[PDB]
């Protein structure tokens, strides 16, 4: 079942509370849509009314924080079209080789902040290098990650 | 539900989680003053992170060490807090799996079984011996275990999923002994890091910065001649530390216990002794399948040095492979949670009605 | 070979069940589009019949009332009306 | 200022664009298009060039007026009043600071890597 | 929440002028009567706190909380994490603080008065 | 075992052809649904507009004639172009 870290919850909390200083603990579904497109996704009116139907049987027009968080978690959870996968690899690779060197991974790790060890990084490289060429192509990245 | 008395770092997860939801330090606090100083003293109990944060008003011990449950009440406190805070549940909804060190005296084994059954509501339950399920994480039924960095340092040869009780022995060094030697060599170097804060900083240093020399005499002469092999570290106070021979001298104590002054054969030769104790037919499988575990193994270079050293001890006919799970400081928890996931394992448990007549005898028996 | 054959047997039985699911889903698609075209045909014939009534104003009034009551729902069209009013502001001023 | 002159000046900050259109009503309405297409990995919804109107992509373009902002994609239109667009830009500024949002594609992808490898072994 | 908190304050405000002890006696007494009347007083106050006071404040605040709908204040919480996140928990923990503070005053005023009352005899 | 291997690899390949074909047919049905549902939009929105149109019988008649003509067979922006 989808989950995200307590620090991710804290960040989402700051997002919610800045989204309106009015301290209501509930905010407009329209602003939820503005949030999603600020993340980079502009869902269509069918998805707008679908999510509204989730949030607001009563029709306040408002998520509470737990709805905001749970719908965020779900929309975070699913798989993307290839464009976003390419974006991911292009950020992972700034050697511009189409290869995730161990350097590329290690910098991405230092950027995100999780301190996972060098053998663990090299092992997820090794399994992610689905063709075993020495590191992971964007092809090999696709091949593992689409699974 | 999965429960670990991990004596360097204790841990908990629901069964078949991918990781222990909760990880927590092997301590419970008592108020250090005998009176309640202020309303913070709502309990006399401060399990885990509570002690770590609040040390100064609290009484401080690792409740267990080495081979046994030591101090049953304080362990029961730890387990109670594990269920209610850390697992955040009343457990009795689901079976619970628990850890014990190898060759735990049967008296303790039943005493624990009783304590868990009577003190905690439970459907069915089992305690497992850290080596056996640690080997399950390897995937072998047939393997010798090493573990260091979460307990005293065991050797355990295992055939088809069970030990040779004939061949269980400790090396009486734990995570503290590594910190002790490292504090010695730091004080020689002049850092003299020994205060409880310095002690924690040095435990961080030893956890991340240790490495095991491939051939210690050569690596030590290399680093002492070529200080390019000794590497810099930033202290929380902005000092820079340089760490060099210390990086591998500290793990070398496992190979030369006399380095920490211990009159023992090294981990390699005591492993070789353990193997020799068993059937040569098993011995070949143990040389084929060695598993090493615990925070001390997590380091770089340990498994390569160990592979070389066992090859030096092992007969030239033997194939040698150290198996080094990247997670191996959790091996037991991984194996236990995986095994407990299986609904076919559900028949293996012991539950209330059989627990009455059978349970004292039947758990003692199923615990092997 | 033996493991390869057995794996292929399990794959092909899975793929058969996937085929049957896909065939029944496209069957649902085909009957759905058949119903949609039957709806379109009923619209067309309703328009031709009210065009047949058109010759009497009372008959056209009753036809417009009946087709209003049958077809209309506020739908998006209230929103379309508002946003069309706003876009009509934009259009008129930029036209000017 | 004068309209083609300000086009050629080629300023691109949405704040300054809004200020310009508010200030110079006689210069009329302006349409704008993004300094890279959405296909880019460094694409930004709020960095845009303001151009002579024919040049824009027919199928995806933005429009502003001192009366109103409006956007169209693939014959789908939304109409906006400029203060909504401005405050949504302010939101995007602050939302962009948000550590996960600043990183989310990394966050989820590398997490999936971790999950897939450990679940597999 | 104002109505709830003011209500529990009123409950404390009679509570704070109760006593945990019978700091008053008409004349001399024999020992067993002291033991009886004090143990009775203790039992009476313990039933009053555990049944009467806690239940009373709980149902009263709930009744006020009842019709606060979705938002931070949601009685109908479903996640411990979000409850800890909420203002609601922090408010409740303030209720905990206030009612502990008040019973602390009651304890002090009972003990001090009782001891002074003995003091006026023994001094 | 070789003969069985060839049989099973052939039959799986044949079923993968089946699924590819059924995908293509689903894409044709998707086209049909898309066009029909957009026509349902067009007709219902035109009906709503003729209802909104001036129910003076002459005006209603002319609107009906307009719909009859166009069915028997976004604008302003295009004119601005």
């Amino acid at each position: 079942k989808p989950e995200l870290t307590e620090d991710q919850k804290q960040e989402i909390r700051e997002a919610f509370d800045l989204f309106d200083a009015d301290g209501t603990g509930t905010i407009d579904i329209k602003e939820l849509k503005v949030a999603m497109r600020a993340l980079g996704f502009e869902p269509k009116k069918e998805e707008i009314k679908k999510m509204i139907s989730e949030i607001d049987k009563e029709g306040t027009g408002k998520m509470n924080f737990s709805d905001f968080l749970t719908v965020m978690t779900q929309k975070m959870s699913e798989k993307d079209t290839k464009e976003e996968i390419l974006k991911a690899f292009k950020l992972f690779d700034d050697d511009e080789t189409g290869k995730i060197s161990f350097k590329n991974l290690k910098r991405v790790a230092k950027e995100l902040g999780e301190n996972l060890t060098d053998e663990e990084l090299q092992e997820m490289i090794d399994e992610a290098d689905r063709d075993g060429d020495g590191e992971v192509n964007e092809q090999e990245f696709l091949r593992i990650m689409k699974k | 539900l999965v429960c670990d008395n991990g004596s360097g770092l204790c841990k908990a997860g629901f069964a078949g989680d991918d990781a222990p939801r909760a990880v927590f330090p092997s301590i419970v606090g008592r108020p250090r003053h005998q009176g309640v100083m202020v309303g913070m003293g709502q309990k006399d109990s401060y399990v885990g992170d509570e002690a770590q944060s609040k040390r100064g008003i609290l009484t401080l011990k690792y409740p267990i060490e080495h081979g046994i449950i030591t101090n049953w009440d304080d362990m029961e406190k730890i387990w109670h807090h594990s269920f209610y805070n850390e697992l955040r549940v009343a457990p009795e909804e689901h079976p619970t799996l628990l850890t014990e060190a190898p060759l735990n005296p049967k008296a303790n084994r039943e005493k624990m079984t009783q304590i868990m059954f009577e003190t905690f509501n439970v459907p069915a339950m089992y305690v497992a011996i850290q080596a056996v399920l640690s080997l399950y994480a390897s995937g072998r039924t047939t393997g010798i275990v090493l573990d260091s960095g979460d307990g005293v340092t065991h050797n355990v040869p295992i055939y088809e999923g069970y030990a040779l009780p004939h061949a269980i022995m400790r090396l009486d060094l734990a995570g503290r002994d590594l910190t002790d030697y490292l504090m010695k060599i730091l004080t020689e170097r002049g850092y003299s890091f020994v205060t409880t804060a310095e002690r924690e900083i040095v435990r961080d240093i030893k956890e991340k910065l240790c490495y095991v020399a491939l051939d210690f005499e050569n690596e030590m002469a290399t680093a002492a001649s070529s200080s390019s092999l000794e590497k810099s570290y930033e202290l929380p106070d902005g000092q820079v530390i340089t760490i060099g021979n210390e990086r591998f001298r500290c793990p070398e104590t496992l190979f030369q216990p006399s380095f920490i002054g211990m009159e023992s054969a090294g981990i390699h030769e005591t492993t070789y002794n353990s193997i020799m104790k068993c059937d040569i037919d098993i011995r070949k499988d143990l040389y084929a399948n060695n598993v090493l575990s615990g925070g001390t193994t997590m380091y770089p270079g340990i498994a390569d040095r160990m592979q070389k050293e066992i090859t030096a001890l092992a007969p030239s006919t033997m194939k040698i492979k150290i198996i080094a799970p990247p997670e191996r400081k959790y091996s037991v928890w991984i194996g236990g949670s995986i095994l407990a996931s299986l609904s076919t394992f559900q028949q293996m448990w012991i539950s209330k009605q059989e627990y009455d007549e059978a349970g004292p005898s039947i758990v003692h028996r199923k615990c092997f | 070979f033996h493991k390869q054959n057995t794996q292929l047997e399990l794959n092909i039985t899975e793929l058969l069940q996937k085929l049957r699911a896909t065939d029944q889903e496209m069957r649902k698609e085909q009957q759905k589009e058949r119903d949609l075209e039957a709806l379109v045909r009923r619209f067309k014939t309703d328009l031709h019949n009210c065009v047949a009534y058109i010759q009497e104003p009372g008959l056209l009034k009753e036809k417009i009332r009946g087709l209003f009551e049958k077809y209309v729902q506020r739908a998006d069209m209230v929103e379309i009306a508002g946003l069309n009013s706003d876009l009509q502001q934009e259009y008129a001023r930029q036209r000017e | 200022h004068d309209r083609e002159e300000v086009i050629k000046a080629n300023i691109r900050d949405p704040l300054q664009i809004i200020k310009i259109v508010h200030e110079n009503e006689h210069l009329g309405f302006l349409y704008m298009i993004s300094a890279v297409p959405k296909s880019s990995i460094e694409y930004d919804t709020y960095n845009l060039k303001v151009v002579s109107y024919e040049n824009i992509n027919k199928n995806d373009y933005y429009t502003i007026s001192k009366d109103a902002v409006t956007h169209v994609y693939n014959d789908d239109i939304e109409y906006i009043e400029i203060e909504r667009w401005e405050q949504e830009y302010l939101y995007h500024r602050e939302l962009t600071k948000i550590p996960i949002f600043a990183l989310f594609r990394k966050w989820k992808a590398f997490s999936v890597w971790r999950k897939n490898v450990r679940s597999k072994k | 929440v104002i109505t709830a908190l003011s209500k529990v304050r009123a409950e404390c405000n009679k509570v704070t002028s109760m006593s945990l002890f019978h700091s008053s006696l008409s004349k001399y007494s024999r020992l067993e009567e002291f033991e009886q009347i004090q143990s009775q007083t203790f039992s009476q106050v313990q039933m009053f706190l555990k049944d009467s006071w806690i239940s009373t404040l709980k149902v009263a605040m709930r009744g006020s909380l009842r019709d606060m709908s979705k938002g931070w204040y949601n009685l109908y919480e479903t996640n411990w994490e979000v409850y800890l996140m909420s203002k609601l928990r922090k408010l409740m923990e303030l209720i905990k603080y206030m009612l502990q503070d008040t019973l602390r005053f009651l304890v002090q005023d009972s003990l001090g008065s009782f001891t002074q009352f003995i003091g006026d005899a023994c001094c």
